[PDB]
């Protein structure tokens, strides 16, 4: 199974006074392991998972230095983009950057990404071959030409194929008891009458990890979406996730209906029935 | 581990 | 572009009255990031709610989990109050044991 390391950066300009609000988080798969918050007192990169606390003072000093450099790059960027898009200094604006890498089941580099947004829209993104750029508009074209001239892509690719994968590998190992453990969804079905003649069947999946999952309803062995309901997948708060899916059915006919659960932790999909 | 090289837009 | 938050209120664990639990309010799909989220017990604000670190999905919309400890009872009402620039009014979502 592949694994990913992603870093998420958000800078929000504060036109009234001061520097932008800047928040960085780092993830392995669906597990946040570090953060930086400019509003916080420490002005340090901080641990958010036990297995990263293994790292010594020099790791935290290095990460702190780099993430601080990141904050300033984004501050500069917010100014430059205001200029590109001819905006006043009155409004608050947002720059987001996400980058990271995947390793495959062979534990080797699988893919890399580096994506940039301004005010919640695509601005510029490294392409899958990590050698060129997708520019969304004409302002991003400037950035693209500037970055081609300074061969940023070559430098990024070096990071995404070397340092990035190397450290994902290290983290995967150190945190193997959680990061490499799948939590199969604990499933069950509930049932309650909505009338004398109808009932809602709700198929629950709880406490699963990673987030990726599919719940599907069937009637007499064919997919049914009509008269069904659902929630988007949600964090339980303890590092695991939850989802459910419901159908309304004629009462007495509950046995026709099956809930099917697909998840990595499940060797084979699970079929739940009322009774 | 974050990178590593910083470049402005 | 402005996107309004979607909201879920729920328990971390199966809800049993008398048993300590955690009350969650998950806000997602929103832009920009500025947002106010309170957890209410009987219409009134629980005082130290925590929240996760701000992150975003691939469409660049943001998401946050707000949470606090609590013990369900049968009479007690819990809700989540969300205000965003997209909202004309602060949105309140009540907690339902079965979601």
């Amino acid at each position: 199974g592949s694994h990913s390391m992603r870093y998420f950066f958000t800078s929000v300009s504060r036109p009234g006074r001061g520097e932008p609000r800047f928040i960085a988080v780092g993830y392995v798969d669906d597990t946040q392991f570090v953060r930086f918050d400019s509003d916080a007192a420490s002005q340090r990169m901080e641990p958010r998972a036990p297995w990263i606390e293994q790292e010594g003072p020099e790791y935290w000093d290095g990460e702190t230095r780099k993430v601080k450099a990141h904050s300033q790059t984004h501050r500069v960027d917010l100014g430059t983009l205001r200029g590109y898009y001819n905006q006043s200094e009155a409004g608050s604006h947002t720059v987001q950057r996400m980058y990271g890498c995947d390793v495959g089941s062979d534990w080797r580099f699988l893919r890399g990404y580096h994506q940039y947004a301004y005010d919640g829209k695509d601005y510029i993104a490294l392409k899958e071959d990590l050698r060129s750029w997708t520019a969304a508009d004409m302002a991003a074209q400037t950035t693209k030409h500037k970055w081609e001239a300074a061969h940023v892509a070559e430098q990024l690719r070096a990071y995404l194929e070397g340092t990035c994968v190397e450290w994902l590998r290290r983290y995967l190992e150190n945190g193997k008891e959680t990061l490499q453990r799948t939590d199969a969804p604990k499933t069950h079905m509930t049932h309650h009458a909505v009338s004398d003649h109808e009932a809602t069947l709700r198929c629950w999946a709880l406490s699963f990890y990673p987030a990726e999952i599919t719940l599907t309803w069937q009637r007499d062995g064919e997919d049914q979406t009509q008269d069904t309901e659902l929630v988007e997948t949600r964090p339980a708060g303890d590092g695991t996730f939850q989802k459910w899916v419901a159908v309304v059915v004629p009462s007495g006919q509950e046995q026709r209906y099956t809930c099917h659960v697909q998840h990595e932790g499940l060797p084979k999909p699970l079929t739940l029935r009322w009774e | 581990c974050v990178n590593g090289s910083c470049f402005t837009v | 572009i402005q996107r309004t938050p979607k909201i879920q209120v729920y328990s971390r664990h199966p809800a049993e009255n008398g048993k300590s639990n955690f009350l969650n309010c998950y806000v997602s799909g929103f832009h920009p990031s500025d947002i106010e989220v309170d957890l209410l017990k009987n219409g009134e604000r629980i005082e130290k709610v925590e929240h996760s670190d701000l992150s975003f999905s691939k469409d660049w919309s943001f998401y946050l989990l707000y949470y606090t400890e609590f013990t369900p009872t049968e009479k007690d009402e819990y809700a989540c109050r969300v205000n965003h620039v997209t909202l004309s009014q602060p949105k309140i979502v009540k907690w339902d044991r079965d979601m």
